[PDB]
Order: structure tokens, then sequence, then C-alpha cells
């Protein structure tokens, strides 16, 4: 998955819990949705338990980088944290050889 | 200057990440 749009993060949770579940490499740098999922791979704990301070700021860069509504900014977060949970089948191409 | 570059990437990362958090704030 690169770049992608709102539509990717279900595509990523249709694609997590597939049958069997399938990993989902996503290539950073491109951005939009590719890069909120790197930022959450990197740092977000046990995947769904992305902190506080992440909180605020994924969802800001979520508000300004996606230009959506601030309950959809929220539930795209939840949509993530529910991604991001299984972040052992996802992988990031970090470019940069 | 590679090494040292990779330095003023991550620092203005931070530099850009603090910005945009202070535009949200005001």
């Amino acid at each position: 998955i690169v770049e992608g749009g709102p539509n990717v993060i279900s595509i990523v949770l249709e694609y997590l819990r597939d049958t069997p579940p399938v990993p989902v490499v996503v290539c950073d740098g491109s951005g939009r949705a590719s890069d909120i999922l790197a930022f959450g791979h990197k740092y977000s704990e046990e995947g769904g338990l992305i902190n506080e301070s992440l909180r605020d700021q994924l969802l800001v860069t979520i508000q300004k980088t996606f230009t959506y509504t601030r309950t959809q900014a929220q539930h795209l977060f939840i949509i993530l944290m529910e991604c991001m949970k299984k972040k052992e089948l996802i992988t990031v191409f970090r470019m940069g050889h | 200057m590679s090494m040292r570059l990779e330095e003023v990437n991550e620092r203005e990362h931070s530099m850009k990440a603090s910005l945009q958090t202070v535009d949200i704030r005001l």
C-alpha cells in the first residue's frame, strides 16, 4: 500500500483480518494514509495502544493532512488503532540502497 | 556531511511537527 485515501485504512482492516490474516506492507514517503500507518508503526506500543500525546498528534495530522471532519479524524484514529493493533503483519519500507 | 545531514533532517522534522502543533493551539 502506498499513499492511499481514507478507503485504504478500511482496506488494511479488511486485509489485516483476511483468510488467513496476511501482511500489509506500506511504503512511506509518498504521504497521506501510508504515512499515518508508518507514524503509527514506528511508535504505537502494542499497536492499538497509541498513547495520548500521539492521540492529539495523530488526530492533528489526520484532520490536517486528510482535511476531514474532526469526528471522522477521531473515527479514522479508532480504525487506525484497530489496524495498528496487528502491526506484526504491517511492515514499513523506510527508504534511506 | 552525510551523517550530519541526517541530523538536520531529523531535527527539522521535529521543527515542522512543533510548528504544526502550535498552529493548532493558536
